[PDB]
């Protein structure tokens, strides 16, 4: 009951200590139907060159770590043919499978929350100011939450308790989420469908959802146990569609 | 807005035996608590909330 | 197969590392029938105000601990409405569910015997003497077995090897019992019916059974493992009946 | 009351491989042994036991 | 699925952490049939005095241990009535059940290969020389593989990488084998039928197969974990037959 296998394209993930799988709102990803479309040209569907697991770079979970976030898309814009299909079209559409891995021994302890937040609009550390995109995202590198109130210009207000959105961090369980409790499991898996108020959208302009990893119980260990404990993310697009082919944009 | 007439009681936690660990493990641990409502729960008599407020327009 | 749940009244116990349940002699508790009764007045049956789990106070299992015992009833005479129904009636009758909890880590070791002894009559440390009730019982507080032969007046001869009854302690497995082996399980459960030579009896005058907890393999651990390891008892009466209502007695 | 004519043999225990533990665990352990009879067991020829005795009445 | 019990004669082995059982080439041991026999006298079949588990003496797995081997038969020539039936007959025939035990704690690590090699012919450390039987076998005591190239006269060339046969040690998986991975299991079991180019043979002259135990990942542990970790072998003959009774030979 704890072993699982997931195959997509030419990639496969195995796990021996999984809890279950979260399907965001009971809805699996699927293609756009004819009585819900507005764009008229025939779309392209690569179907194995884009729908496969891509791995980002890892972060180091330390004894005093506030947490991390990524923005999707724009974290996969340099990933193979998914990124190339993003650069040549005006409209795109895709669901995702997210898989977070972190293993440790039976003498370690700690607890992480893994949550996906749709339309996570963030605020600036200067209240009479506006944010820029570098402070929101660094591609495949993670942004870091902070330990206290932040200051200075152009940075995002990132104290963990408010999640940078002006809410209580303990209520983020309203979104699709799982937990990694080091004594129970070593991986989390979330299946996210396409969620928007329009049927397709431009993938450079709009961040569809933010992935947050926040430790509630810090990492602890004793005399000569291993000190280096990394966390790794792996994401696979599903039912990917593109419309509006023209010359390649340049950021 | 509960008063003494509609009080509901209290909750407490105690050690039934204690915590036992082997050598090489951290001694201190923590517990977390989650709250939610059952399938016989309901509310009534709408009102405004006391948690949000402003001192002028454009806020 | 190792997970169990027990509900009585408004109380519930969960466990994730149980062995099984011992039913004392294959007999579950039940009410008194008409062709076995002698008292003629209609009995009272409270049925949820008395039949529920009460928790006693805990003891500390140390590296050199001889063991502990309690007497039932008289350990529940100040417990809610069970105690109040005990104080106003002349005759009472009840079975019990006993649950002992003690957890520890996979780096600890030790083994406990949990046994219920009906009619456990005890002897004095002075052989030309008689016992008193304070030396037999302290209510919800446990009496302590000893490490050597005891002396002085008015105390019970309590060296663990003879169990204070003039027998071999290794033969106590003739009674209903279980073991707590720290590498296997963390709780013991015994269901005891009403056992006596008369159908009802006075609950202040007669101790129906003694509960004994005796470690056979002492507690051991290493460099920086947890040192504090407590043991906890929880008891619930079942099919409780009372007869002979008058004014409240006073001890 | 067994003699040489009705002897029954002996029992012995040996290490087949040895005990292996990780760091942070006590090295010494103990084993316990229980005895009982099978479902083909029986006895006969009642007698008095040599384990109880007195030197006068009122004992 | 991990618990197993094996009964032979008046002996029984229990295990609680087994992987599976290897049946050498899908063939179980059996007696010789009439259309494959050549010797004409009626054979003897003791059937419980010979077909039972015999235990050899144990070896100590240390941090730098190259490995061990035994030769079968000639390791059971002083074992009860199997050895006595070996000494009085000219021809013998038997299959075997091999069981290797090695347990350790969840804080130890290491990996052993357990392999049975039919007709394992060995070479001398002097290339212009021949081997003797003392260098090949010591009965119930194990021979020891070496750490470097061996020299001197009359000893077997026993550097572990060549397995003393002029092959690569990583290819020995072509033979019937199992692994003992200290985090997974604690015992290996192999069932070997009779394998030869003739239907019966003399048991003093010909070694039918060699048993090799080779650690690929050395034993490691930390501060105050147990240092003594032994390995134990136990072998039981099956379908044992003898022919050609005369006076007892003398080695």
């Amino acid at each position: 009951d704890r072993v699982r296998s997931i195959t997509l394209g030419n990639s496969t993930i195995t796990t021996q200590e999984s809890a279950n799988v979260v399907v965001a709102y009971g809805r699996w990803p699927e293609y756009l139907k004819d009585n819900e479309a507005t764009a008229e040209d025939q779309p392209t569907q690569p179907d194995v060159a884009t729908c496969r697991f891509y791995t980002l770079e890892s972060v180091t979970w330390e004894r005093d770590s506030p947490g991390w976030w990524w923005k999707f898309p724009d974290a996969l814009k340099d990933m193979g043919l998914f990124g190339q299909n993003m650069y040549y079209h005006y409209l795109g559409r895709a669901g995702y499978t997210i898989h977070v891995q972190c293993n440790a021994s039976k003498f370690h302890q700690g607890c992480l929350m893994v949550v996906c937040v749709p339309e996570a609009e963030m605020g600036c550390s200067q209240v009479d100011g506006t944010v820029n995109e570098h402070s929101l995202s660094e591609g495949e590198t993670a942004k870091k939450f902070a330990s206290t109130s932040t200051n200075g210009t152009n940075t995002v207000q990132s104290i963990v308790t408010n999640a940078g959105m002006g809410v209580g961090v303990g209520n983020l369980t309203i979104f699709p989420h799982q937990w990694i409790n080091l004594r129970t499991n070593n991986c989390a898996t979330i299946v996210m469908p396409y969620i928007n108020n329009v049927p397709m959208d431009n993938m450079f302009r709009h961040h569809n959802f933010t992935l947050m990893i926040i430790p509630f119980v810090p990492l602890d260990y004793s005399s000569d146990s291993s000190t280096y404990v990394p966390i790794t993310v792996t994401v696979a697009p599903m039912c990917a569609e593109y419309n509006g082919l023209r010359l390649a944009t340049s950021l | 807005q509960q008063d003494e007439y509609t009080s509901a009681g209290n909750v407490t936690c105690w050690y039934q035996t204690g915590i036992v660990v082997p050598a090489g493990t951290p001694t201190s641990c923590s517990i977390m608590c989650f709250v939610s409502a059952c399938n016989d729960f309901s509310v009534r008599l709408l009102k405004d909330t006391p948690f949000i407020e402003q001192s002028a327009l454009l806020q």
